[PDB]
């Protein structure tokens, strides 16, 4: 089997890059309280140059307040009037990812919507102007208050597309002075948006881009026929074990190959969320213990450096790309300029399968491969050689440099020996480099004694540490007319978002850890809504993300009629006790939950409230606060002491 | 003509009904609670599950077709 | 009075869609084929059999409102 | 505590009798080929009076041929000038039902329709007229072909009624000369009916009883206020394991005591089915083994004598009814002519568990009970006691008979010791006897080497032995203009049924062992269909039931357009092999399949199409045999060795 490489009839599609997503929902948020030197290491592996995964786009969610899988992100306009560009951590991600690579590609894409955009309605193309307002706001904000520009705008993740707010968006763009701010569409499948490019002129000439989600390596005819970009806009979502990187080593090569799509998108760009929340673990890397300074550089971080360290977008593919005749396949690139990039994988079905879509068997054996490079690429008579091994610990082998090949020879021509999950990199570049930092601290639980008094002036990031809200919004809060509760945390929603996932009917924040099942739990509560107010405090917490819905633990409600409740489900549909308490809205109280084998009791003020009131048991999961409904409630001076 | 004019008209209330706020809670609800009636106190969790997941999507997507009254009625003949 | 007549015409073709042999069959290979895009290998199972297990109920119960076309209208304050 | 039994102020609601469901669907499908005695012994612990589960009511599916939980049921009407009475086995199952008890109460509802009924749409209600003739035909049928009276009529089986066609249905009866027949709706929820009855006054006058499918022991306050008769018309539906039984043991009671229901009528009779089709086992006891007469006297079936053999329809509950003091219940009844039976039940949460719906928590722990007789109940001295145990086998003790109790002490007052778990009836009747037959020979496989060459000229069924229908309807054939095939097995669907299920758009046929791995298929073949016709032969099929549009296996297809082709799944959607083969349509062909462990072949005529594909193991299943589409195909010379 000989496969030929040649630049003569021509080249293939230009490259347009490889990156991640950070969003959909909050996947970076225990990234932000790393300590020092290990969050700027982690930053490194992941967006440094010639070093680790050195990616080439970030892709991030423009919050919108609704839960988006693992968790809620804050809008820049929580309510109309309302205008904040320096909320969460989307701001602080791209303006690192800047630092290290001032060429990187930025894009921004919505996932929900604050409800007062939708008039009425759960619905955000009810005014179109407007939610095109809000949008470009938004990237107006990245440009004017951190000097980011935003080079890609998608329309509605997963969710329908309105052709007529496509229009207007890239009226409104163009308006702005953001010509140069080019349109994805529609982050969902290749249809309708395909077909309607087709028959819409109008509509063609204003979507640079047509981004599917989890393809499969393939695309559809009336795509192709566009003439427009196609990219795998979200990707992968597998865990990033060695099954995981060998997904991603075969959906880089072959979306191209098979698909004609020019760059790939992982969702997600680093694992930063408790594992137990949907989909965890399912990042290029792993960083879920701020608390420890412990993270892992998983196998797709080399996997991507295969590309990435030797691709650039603005590279052209060749015309000569194929797969092999025992499985497995190749891809080579050009950047004009006499260099020479050849990237080839042997990826076995059982080590490559990802969650979406279903992988039809196909089988892969060892084999001899020859290439021959005709046209301009046989004056080439170098090329440095690096190696990837997937598999178990007795061979894997990550990103490990090779002998230099050379062809010297005239005939410009070259064989390799290759079994299965290989990667081999074969490039004109000098630049590669397995970049390393020492080993980080062990992996350790979440602390088993805990407090947060949130008793910072002037935070560096919106919400205190670790607290993962899974539906409404919690902020620092400074409220100067009182000494006692000067610094505390406010659920700030007033209205149910425009929501992306099924959000539950009361706010919600967890945190700790998920294996925790005996724990005590204290925090000073403040109620802001007269008569109708109410809030709690729970332990055993054991769903969140797009499930927060179906969460149960042990719930601990007061109300400002004067009541409480005790419920087994955040829905409250269970009830364990219940009956009348000493509380009215604005008033500091101080709520103790305790939570022992099959028994739970409750104190308001120090003094019992509920004692022995038996539990379902065994349970386990985080502890948390929130609110009855979307209302404003304070929060202070948070403790928990827990057992594992 | 006339019978394109009222269909239209019909395909938007319909589309503004599921469009209301009150509407997707209003549905998680009914279907949450119908989970009690299909599975018992061990398989009540999977039911609920599938139900938060896909019900968004789906409903969601719905509106989207609502939204295009003219296209609607242009299917049920009424309109072309 | 003229609006409830059509309103009536409107509902009863929209029925008469969801009635035709077709359409079931047409549904199930739609939902099913979703079923790959979902999940992979494994799981495509699950996903397949809750298609085959809640469709059938779902769409029936919709035919079951769409054959009553006054008190559809009567909802959409279109009749009264 | 003391509780009081009066009848001095009047009586309850008259009791209306225990019943079982036969079909809905395929339930009783492997009962038909037991040998005798052993099946004359099933029918007699189902139906005979003061022997078993002496059932008062027996409620059959009216066959639509379409798929109805666990196969498909015959209809007497395939096509629109097509009549037969002797289709299936619910027939038989009546008459049997009806010689060992001729007060039975027989019930008939449809759950699929055929689809010619529709004209053209897959809804039963498009000429009112025609489908209310096509049912009422099934009645008439019952008299005039089998003598059998049927005492109810339901409308459409947990799917939406028509207020027109329950009143064409009415007229259509009486028409008919069928006044006597009863009308029960909607066998679903207790709404829409039950406020559709309060608010038009001509659907009140036909409908003769409310029919509510698992409500979980409750009423609705618009059902108590329509004055009609409240059933549960399906309920149980568990495995008949002591859990199952004391489900059935608690609903029997409570459904009277907390739902006003005078009627519960269990799905299924006896689990006459592959067990590893959906619901397995969840019948009033165990017959699923026909070729070793293995049959299994379940506990639900002495449940039911503890109410069955002591009560009757016609009898009344008294006022005075409730629950005990530390948990469980007590429910007591009279003929008015001197008798009273007293039924008590103490069955603890977590071994009285049923499908549907959610059980809520509830103690249930030692206590005494002393009831007192009061009005006319205190001239009886004299009751007879009936005691069960549901547990561990240890503890197992089923319809014991126990010592007399003697009132003699003018108090007309005794008292009880109650543990958990168990069930007693007081009686004054002298009848009740535990039934008895000699043990049924002990559990075996499906026989490992099987044949049938459906050589029977006059069948008393419809169909062959252990095939069950999945999809379309397979009955016995004869075709005289043929020596070579005279006798043969023939897919009789030419449309696709207005379906309650979700069927294939194939039509199958399973058999054999489950747990089958190995295995060599054979089968004489027959395509109909010139040009677009096609049979197959399967093995490994590993689903059934309402999922068998998911079934996987090893499929051997061959088309009347000269071609063939293997597949993964009944769907066709993954290829293992396929090619051209010398078939057309009106020609017999000797069909081979065989496969081993990862490897399969297949053979035409004894000659080798295709040998050694690779197919998915480990994989285990049924062996099938099925069409395309709904066409006409025969089969003969049916062959099965397999390797458990
Ligand atoms: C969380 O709290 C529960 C409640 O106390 C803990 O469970 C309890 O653990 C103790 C000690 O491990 C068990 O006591 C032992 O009982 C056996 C006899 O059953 C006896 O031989 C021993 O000497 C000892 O007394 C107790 O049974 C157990 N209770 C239950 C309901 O399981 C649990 O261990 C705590 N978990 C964590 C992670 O802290
Ligand atoms: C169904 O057929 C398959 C295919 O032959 C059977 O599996 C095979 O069983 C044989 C004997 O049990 C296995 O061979 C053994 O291999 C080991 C080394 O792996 C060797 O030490 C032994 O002396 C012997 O040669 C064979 O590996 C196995 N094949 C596979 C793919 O599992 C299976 O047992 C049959 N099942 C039934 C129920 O008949
Ligand atoms: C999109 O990619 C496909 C390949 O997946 C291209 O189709 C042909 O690919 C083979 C090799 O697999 C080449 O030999 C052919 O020359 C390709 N066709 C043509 C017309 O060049 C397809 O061309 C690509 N489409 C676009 C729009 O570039
Ligand atoms: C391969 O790519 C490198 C990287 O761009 C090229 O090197 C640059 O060459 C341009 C002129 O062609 C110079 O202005 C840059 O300063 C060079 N940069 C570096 C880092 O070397 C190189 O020309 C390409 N071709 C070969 C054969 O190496
Ligand atoms: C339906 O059953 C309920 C009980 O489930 C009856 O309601 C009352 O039941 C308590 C005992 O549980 C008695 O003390 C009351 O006297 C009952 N009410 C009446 C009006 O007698 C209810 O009566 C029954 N409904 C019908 C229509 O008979
Ligand atoms: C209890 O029920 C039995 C069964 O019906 C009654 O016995 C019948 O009594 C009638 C007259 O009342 C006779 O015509 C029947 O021949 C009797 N049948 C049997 C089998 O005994 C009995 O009267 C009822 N009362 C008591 C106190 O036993
Ligand atoms: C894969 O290919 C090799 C070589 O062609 C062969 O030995 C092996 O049996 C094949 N495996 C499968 C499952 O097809
Ligand atoms: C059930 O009741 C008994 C007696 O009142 C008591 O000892 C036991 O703890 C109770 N169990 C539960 C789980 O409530
Ligand atoms: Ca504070
Ligand atoms: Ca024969």
């Amino acid at each position: 089997g000989a496969y030929v490489l040649d630049d003569s009839d021509g080249l293939g599609r230009e490259f347009d890059g490889i990156g991640a997503v950070s969003g959909g929902g909050a996947t970076s948020r225990l990234l932000v309280n790393y300590p020092e030197p290990y969050r700027s290491e982690i930053l490194d592996y992941l967006f440094k140059p010639n070093f680790g995964a050195s990616l080439h786009i970030l892709k991030v969610e423009i919050g919108g307040d609704g839960q988006t899988t693992d968790g809620t992100e804050p809008s820049h306009m929580h309510y109309e009037l309302d205008e904040n560009y320096f909320r969460g951590y989307e701001w602080w991600l791209m303006k690192e990812a800047k630092k290290r690579n001032p060429d990187i590609i930025l894009m921004g894409l919505p996932w929900s919507f604050p409800g007062w955009l939708g008039k009425g309605f759960s619905w955000p193309y009810v005014n179109l102007q407007l939610t095109a307002y809000y949008v470009v706001r938004w990237i107006l904000g990245a440009k004017h208050y951190h000097d980011l520009d935003i080079d890609y705008i998608g329309i509605w993740n997963e969710r329908p597309f309105d052709a007529n707010y496509i229009k207007e968006l890239r009226k409104m763009l163009d308006y702005q002075g953001l010509q140069r701010v080019r349109i994805i569409a529609s982050d969902n499948l290749w249809e309708p948006i395909s077909s309607s490019l087709l028959l819409d002129q109008e509509l063609w000439k204003v979507v640079d881009v047509i981004g599917a989600h989890y393809p499969g390596t393939y695309t559809v005819w009336n795509a192709k026929m566009s003439g427009k970009k196609l990219w795998s806009s979200e990707d992968f979502s597998t865990i990033n074990s060695n099954v995981g990187a060998g997904c991603w080593s075969r959906i880089l090569n072959q979306n191209y190959i098979n698909g004609n799509m020019t760059s790939t998108i992982a969702w997600n760009l680093v694992a930063s969320y408790y594992e137990e929340l949907p989909y965890g673990r399912s990042g290029l890397m792993t960083a879920q213990e701020p608390w420890s300074g412990h993270y892992v550089v998983a196998s797709p971080i080399w996997v991507s450096a295969h590309t990435t360290q030797f691709t650039q977008p603005g590279w052209y593919y060749l015309k000569t790309v194929g797969h092999l005749e025992k499985g497995g396949s190749y891809v080579a690139l050009t950047d004009g300029l006499g260099n020479l990039t050849i990237i080839i994988e042997t990826m076995s079905h059982q080590h490559s399968m990802c969650i979406r879509p279903y992988l039809p068997y196909y089988n892969v054996s060892h084999q001899l491969a020859t290439f021959t490079l005709k046209g301009s690429l046989r004056e080439i008579q170098e090329l440095q050689v690096w190696y990837t091994k997937l598999g178990t610990p007795q061979q894997r082998l990550h990103f490990k440099q090779l002998d230099t090949l050379w062809l010297l020879d005239g005939s410009g021509s070259f064989t390799l020996e290759l079994e299965e999950d290989e990667i081999f990199t074969l490039t004109t570049l000098t630049t590669g480099r397995k970049g390393s930092y020492p080993p980080p601290p062990s992996s350790k639980p979440f602390p088993t004694n805990y407090k947060d008094d949130f008793n910072v002036e002037y935070p560096l990031f919106s919400e205190a540490p670790n607290f993962a809200d899974q539906t409404g919004v919690f902020e620092y809060y400074m409220n100067n007319e009182d000494r006692e509760h000067r610094f505390t945390l406010r659920q700030v929603l007033n209205q149910r978002p425009i929501t992306w996932a099924a959000d539950a009917s009361s706010t919600i924040s967890v945190i700790g850890d998920h294996h925790w099942t005996n724990m005590t739990v204290q925090c000073d509560v403040y109620i802001e809504t007269p008569r109708s107010g109410g809030v709690f405090i729970a332990g055993r917490v054991n769903k969140g993300g797009i499930l927060i819905r179906s969460a149960t633990g042990v719930f601990f409600w007061i109300f400002a009629n004067g009541s409480y409740r005790v419920t087994a489900d955040l829905g409250g549909w269970i009830t364990y006790a219940s009956g009348h308490a000493d509380v009215t809205a604005k008033r500091w109280y101080t709520l103790t939950l305790g939570i022992k084998g099959y028994f739970a009791f409750g104190m308001l003020n120090g003094t019992i409230l509920w004692k022995n009131v038996r539990v379902k048991y065994p349970g386990h999961g985080w502890a948390a606060i929130g609110t009855h409904t979307f209302e404003f409630a304070q929060f202070d001076n948070f403790r928990v002491e827990a057992a594992r | 003509s006339l019978p394109c004019d009222i269909c239209k008209t019909v395909v938007t209330e319909a589309g503004n009904l599921l469009k209301d706020n009150a509407t997707q809670e209003e549905i998680l609800h009914y279907l949450e609670k119908t989970c009690e009636w299909i599975h018992d106190s061990s398989l009540s969790a999977s039911c609920k599950e599938v139900v938060d997941s896909y019900l968004p999507v789906i409903l969601d997507m719905i509106k989207g077709e609502m939204s295009n009254p003219g296209e609607v009625c242009s299917a049920l003949n009424l309109c072309q």
